[PDB]
């Protein structure tokens, strides 16, 4: 059974493929303070990686 | 060997594909097909429901008994003669069918685009010889009433009150072993890497099993409403839903309309999405220019087809066509199913993506197809995200016990269902405040509107994921959920202030 | 005598079957047809509404007068020649119609599947000769502009400003006596055992009367909105809604599409349900294989038709085909109409069921047909029970006076409507909190979603009574009704606590 | 002189009708067509959004580059041979098409209804000679892959990685100057008397510009959702939406189904209304009796067509047919747009009504046609009145600051959008209580249900402005708006009473 | 004159009891109480309907 | 310039009065008050429209 990853986190992971850990991408889903949220690729990759380690 | 049947089918049945005869292959298939442990019969919740009058046609192997009248015995020709007046159009439709004109198929020349049928007849005959239902020199004379409805190639009389059956998948499969085996192979090919869905599902092979194993279907008292679900879920039991009785036309089953009665509606609007897309509108405009009688493999050459159809896309796999429609399935309609979104980046899903791309390149370039399928995947996740944010709100209210009527008027669902939050049962059963409006709204947001969004994306109808279906209706749900949440927050705030004024 | 007209029609017109002539039968039919007491004219609420511009084509017998221009005296040939410029397509459509090619019908040979038309032409001539419009041995040359729009078989000049009429049901009935009589016989056959609906209704014969006798239709100020209703309700007045002007093709009227403009929508989705069923999907797939020109009686044989259609099912009765569509009606679309559910077990309803079984058993076995029709009846009642439970809640609130705005913001409907709970008027007129949202929701639960549920069942579209129409939408209405009721109960209790703090 | 192109177009192009050559007219049209100031490119909000993969096909002139592989250098004949299994149906559909069979068009006889195509072939050839793409004594042999996808009448080899392009409107217009010019003339003909809509809009000429100049489209993070809108708005960029690739059949584009994918749905249900009308049901029933290959001008005579279709009604103007679809537009779908209702009785709208009457009177009498068009106008206003009463309630609440969460949970929309009431943005973006339910409901009442009411009226579908669409759904919105309004007043007064007891 | 009103649920129970004995016990088609489909004795519903058929003559 | 706003109900009444006397009374196409369709004197509506055309 796959450990749960939210749809927004999935989008951000997709957006960060073939890119550097320091690179920043736009969110596909999130707006805060009148602007599309920016995400660092290192953070989303890491969060996904700790979920693949907890998956069967 | 049956060249179009997957290795995993022979492995599951413990058959050597190089050695097994048609008879052995058939018998192993039917043994699984008729086994209650593999899905046949009334299922795990059989003590909870009873058949209605039409159920004898929906699941014949479990429920069918011949009529008590007429009290007559009849030979081959007596079927045709009496039914020519009693059910006149059935005899008329049968007479114009391939089944009743097998000599026409034998006389097909090599320059006829329908020549492939001669080979299919010869294969059918070889199957019947292997099974001992036909002599080695004996040709199959016809497929008539007595053959499907009593016994294949019956030479003597039948008792209308005892011997009459409704032809099921195994009946057709006696002759059409290839197609039956291809269909049954869905059991073995539709295996999810993490058990996202039960093994072999979703598929036509287990549509009836899936139906009767749905708690609310078995639990609800409105049997006639429940049997409406059944009517869309009969492929497992009978082979006449795409190519209908009694013409049994392959051409008809290739037309998009053949899939429409079942593959439509509030929670999977495939017919609506497809027909509105350019693909479907072109299919509507060009249908008279195409030769629907040619096999799917010849559709784009001999057929003249220039727009894709349900059958051509979904029965295709790696350049070949089979009755197995499961091998390219990635999203499986409902994007919210646990593990489905998380699985979209796997090598398993990626290989099925390559297979889809191949299908598209019949016409489009690879680069074009990959560009759009990327859109489909991401658009789907964007919809899922919208739903998930909304669900977090209503689910929190459930955990808090603050849903309308949750502690005062939330009666338990009918046995054997267990109470819960946003369960499928709440679509087909409701009493008091089970469910609450907020709870139903967010359920339908995923079940109906997110599912239709994906369908719109998958089938290339731009309005079906933006304004009209998908995004627009999901936006409304999100807005109304937020609005009610806020209204209820300040109402409980006001009530708390009244509680303080009662402290006195 | 007309073989396909029932006994009760002749009795209602005071005619003896074996004695009455075509001329006598026509005149009696028309005498009732144009009688205000039998539904003609503006109706009982005519002082509340006035015609609009389009109304002259909708009810020509009440409202039509020819145009002041052009000031032209014209012969038969002049109609065709000038309108070749003025309304060119009307001329081209007419020119390719049977009406303009009667000698082709006379030349039909007995091995032509359309041969029946020759006999229908001769029956038309018999009718006209009986009426003194045609000589005993004079062939009817054509049915042209001047015939329908001025007078049948006219030989002399017509005044465009005085003699031009819009052809009504009785105009067509001059020649097509059989079909007009068949149609008018709906007045005499559609009689409910307990007056569930008014006598002769529902029907095409009284569709316009029913429209203008609807209070909200007469009462509402939005005439152009009200007239949309009229457009679906004109069969009584004119015969061109199934076989349209100016081709008047019988093949066209046989196609399911001919019924679709009217028999569709939120409160009767017959088109939607039928097309989505196997029956209708087969009709779509096979339409090019069927001969639509063949008469209904020959559809399943000469036509090659292997799937049922609206016309084939609804015009069929006990082995015969007629323009009367009322004789097998049991549910009549709206299952909540008082007396309808209770009547489903009666010998009257069972006899009509037997007639339906006969219709289905042209293809299916009786056991199969009765299995499904039992499902239809029970599924319909299951829907009705769901609505009735929800209605008990909202109706109690109404009696309690507790509906939102019921005592503070509930203005009276336009005259001559009287105020009340969950009335038809509230679908086409709203002001303030009349109706309340709960009130409209439970009304729509029955009016729209229960009705579509039944239509789904009757026309064999599974999704049309489960997920998509009927059960699914009724479930939502039920849930939302219970939710608002509970919310309003606790808010009432909260107001009571504030009340006893003051 | 292209006599089907309006004076306004030649004037706006600073060209003389009689003197201008095909080369000159084409060049002037393309100069405007490709100018960012005239709508091309990424538009004014280009810094807020990035193209996705499919965008190279939606706006090729801005985004398209050929694929890095295959690394091939190919002749005219090689395009066909290799793609015959690489993209098989494209080759088969092309081989079936007129573009691949120009000699058959040359062999046409003057008594053939399709003879006009020979004149059009020679017109194309005349255009091309003027542009220097075709010799004075040289016939155009075919219109093959390399012509549209690389260069018209290319004689040598092409680099697949460098020379391949997506054929845009200007690509087609190199040969089909008449049609390209007629379509472009929408920029010059669609001018509102009081600027009800931007000049040249609504139109196919500026559909993509309209799309990218819509604030939510550029502002929203869900790019794949936004690009669904783009797919209905590509006529500006590519000419293959009515007559599709790679058959490019004129007969296909004449069929009502060709318009259906875009002209359908919750805020403009034209396909739905038309097909349900008698007009559209007749079109469905009679489609096999009509000769669709015949030009629209011949449809009602030589075609045998007895019921109207989208193309026949909307491409007709004063007895002629062009690719300009703007000249009879009065209501423009959305009846609530400021100035539209007020303009319905002007000389400008009346002249356009006269032009419609001419369209209808090919079949109906003038008295009939005018009677129904009066019903359409007045029914639309009656719908508008109903919405206006409901909007007065909800707009008041917004200005009073009394909408749910308005001061508590109404986050600002994404840049560069500004906050406001009942804005288009709130249909494609929402967060917290922006918008509120009441606000969305009255917005959709106008945007969806009033618009569909008008469409129902315009396309003669009684149920589509009464029970099922229009009046029915608007009645419910009104009812629910009034209901929530009263509930919220009652709750406000109850809150005031609790305030008193606390003070 | 009108028929006496009979609720849909009672109509369903009455129909569920056709070709059944008065002592036969059938499931409701509409009612769920305490997590179970309500059971109806055929004799009871037949008597309820008979009274209504006699209420309207 | 820009047109002065006129409500749809006023546009309707103007249309209904577009061919008759200022003293004539017509029914509303939209308004119901006190259980009756509102009556409009034609002089009142034409005057309200003509001042708005002037302001345009
Ligand atoms: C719809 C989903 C189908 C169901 C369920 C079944 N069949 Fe089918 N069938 C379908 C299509 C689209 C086609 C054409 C396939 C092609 O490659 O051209 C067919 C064809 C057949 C045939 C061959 C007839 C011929 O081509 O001459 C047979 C013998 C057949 N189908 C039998 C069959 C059986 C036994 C089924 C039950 C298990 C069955 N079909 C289901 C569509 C669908
Ligand atoms: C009703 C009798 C059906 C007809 C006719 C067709 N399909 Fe179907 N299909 C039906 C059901 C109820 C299901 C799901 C079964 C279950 O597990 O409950 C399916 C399944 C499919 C799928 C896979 C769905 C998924 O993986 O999410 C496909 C791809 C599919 N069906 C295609 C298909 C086509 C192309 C048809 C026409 C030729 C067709 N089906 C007919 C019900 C019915
Ligand atoms: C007349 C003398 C008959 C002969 C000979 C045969 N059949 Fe028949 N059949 C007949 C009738 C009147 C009916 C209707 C029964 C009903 O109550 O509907 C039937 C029915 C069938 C059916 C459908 C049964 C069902 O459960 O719905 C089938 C499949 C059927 N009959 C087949 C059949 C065959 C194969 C026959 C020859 C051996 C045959 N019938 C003979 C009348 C007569
Ligand atoms: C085989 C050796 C080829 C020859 C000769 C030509 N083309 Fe091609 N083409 C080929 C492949 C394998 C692909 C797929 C590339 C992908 O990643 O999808 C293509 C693609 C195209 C396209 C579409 C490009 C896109 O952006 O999607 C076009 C328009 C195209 N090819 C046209 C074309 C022309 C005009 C050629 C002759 C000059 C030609 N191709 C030659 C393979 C081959
Ligand atoms: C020209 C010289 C005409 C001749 C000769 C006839 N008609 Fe005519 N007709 C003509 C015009 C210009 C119009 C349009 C009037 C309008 O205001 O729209 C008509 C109209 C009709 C109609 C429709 C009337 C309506 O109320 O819509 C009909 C039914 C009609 N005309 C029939 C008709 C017949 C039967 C004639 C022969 C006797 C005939 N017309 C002569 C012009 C001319
Ligand atoms: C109505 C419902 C219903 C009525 C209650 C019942 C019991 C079912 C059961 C299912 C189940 C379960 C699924 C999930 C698949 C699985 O294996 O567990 C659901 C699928 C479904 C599909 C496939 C959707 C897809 O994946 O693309 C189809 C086409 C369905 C359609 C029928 C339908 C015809 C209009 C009706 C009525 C229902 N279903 Fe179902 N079913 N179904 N279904
Ligand atoms: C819209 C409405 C409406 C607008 C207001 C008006 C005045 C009517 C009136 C009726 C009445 C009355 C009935 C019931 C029948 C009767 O005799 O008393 C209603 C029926 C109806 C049918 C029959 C439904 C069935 O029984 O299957 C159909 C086909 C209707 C069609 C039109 C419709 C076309 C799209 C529109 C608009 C309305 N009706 Fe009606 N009508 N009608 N109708
Ligand atoms: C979906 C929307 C959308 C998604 C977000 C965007 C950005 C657009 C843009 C527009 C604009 C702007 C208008 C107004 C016209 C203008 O020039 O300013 C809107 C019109 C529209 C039409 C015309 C309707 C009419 O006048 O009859 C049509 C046919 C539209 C269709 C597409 C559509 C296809 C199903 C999708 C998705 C959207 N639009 Fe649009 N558009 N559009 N549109
Ligand atoms: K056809």
């Amino acid at each position: 059974s796959l450990a749960p990853i939210s749809a927004k986190d999935m989008l951000d992971y997709l957006a960060c493929k073939d890119k550097k850990p320091t690179d920043v991408v736009k969110s596909h889903t999130e707006v805060e303070n009148g602007k599309i949220v920016r995400v660092k690729c290192g953070d989303i990759v890491a969060l996904v990686q700790k979920a693949r380690e907890q998956s069967g | 060997d049956i060249s179009t049947v997957p290795d995993e089918t022979y492995d599951a049945l413990k058959l050597d594909r190089g050695k097994a005869t048609p008879k052995e292959t058939y018998e192993a298939l039917v043994k699984r097909y008729k086994d209650p442990a593999h899905g046949a019969g009334k299922g795990t919740m059989g003590d909870y429901w009873e058949p209605i009058a039409i159920s004898i046609y929906m699941d014949p192997n479990t429920f069918y008994k011949p009529p008590v009248s007429p009290k007559e015995v009849a030979e081959r020709k007596d079927c045709v003669e009496c039914h020519s007046d009693e059910t006149p159009v059935w005899v008329r439709a049968w007479k114009r069918s391939t089944h009743a004109n097998l000599d026409k198929i034998r006389n097909l020349k090599s320059d006829d685009p329908l020549y492939y049928k001669k080979g299919k007849l010869e294969e059918v005959e070889n199957n019947l010889r292997s099974m001992g239902k036909l002599g080695e020199k004996e040709t199959l004379k016809e497929v008539g009433c007595i053959d499907c409805h009593v016994d294949v190639n019956k030479k003597d009389k039948a008792d209308h009150t005892k011997d009459i059956r409704m032809p099921t998948a195994d009946t057709c499969g006696t002759c059409h072993l290839r197609e039956f085996a291809e269909r049954e192979s869905e059991r073995d090919t539709m295996v999810w890497p993490n058990g996202q869905w039960p093994a072999g599902r979703p598929s036509h092979a287990l549509d009836y099993t899936a139906n009767i194993e749905t708690t609310v279907w078995a639990a609800m008292p409105q049997r006639e409403v429940a049997e409406g679900c059944t009517m869309c879920h009969t492929n497992q039991n009978k082979c006449d839903n795409c190519h209908t009785r009694h013409e049994f036309s392959a051409a008809e089953s290739r037309k998009p309309e053949a899939c429409a009665t079942c593959h439509s509606g509030v929670d999977h609007n495939n017919w609506e999405a497809y027909t509105m897309s350019k693909h479907g509108k072109l299919a509507e405009m060009n249908r008279d220019k195409w030769n629907w009688e040619v096999r799917l493999k010849d559709a784009f050459s001999k057929g003249g087809q220039n727009a894709p159809t349900c059958a051509a896309c979904h029965m295709e796999y790696e350049g070949e066509y089979t009755h197995n429609i499961t091998r390219k399935t990635r999203w499986a309609n409902y994007p919210f199913v646990p593990g489905i979104a998380e699985n979209i980046t796997s090598d398993w899903s990626e290989a099925r993506l390559d297979s889809w791309v191949l299908t598209c390149t019949q016409c489009h370039s690879e680069r074009f197809a990959r560009s759009y399928l990327d859109l489909m995947d991401k658009g789907t996740l964007e919809g899922l995200a919208k739903y998930q944010e909304a669900n977090a709100i209503v689910h929190k209210m459930y955990e808090d016990g603050t849903l309308t009527g949750q502690k005062t008027n939330r009666p338990n669902p009918p046995e054997p269902e267990k109470p819960g939050f946003g369960i499928f049962t709440q679509l087909f059963w409701s009493k008091g405040n089970n469910p609450a409006s907020l709870e139903l709204k967010v359920l339908e947001m995923a079940e109906n509107n997110l599912a239709k969004m994906h369908v719109g994306l998958a089938h290339v109808n731009p309005g079906g994921w933006t304004y009209t279906e998908g995004w627009g209706p999901m936006n409304r749900a999100y807005v109304e959920i937020q609005d009610e949440y806020t209204k209820m927050q300040e109402l409980s705030a006001l009530q708390a202030r009244v509680n303080k004024l009662e402290g006195k």
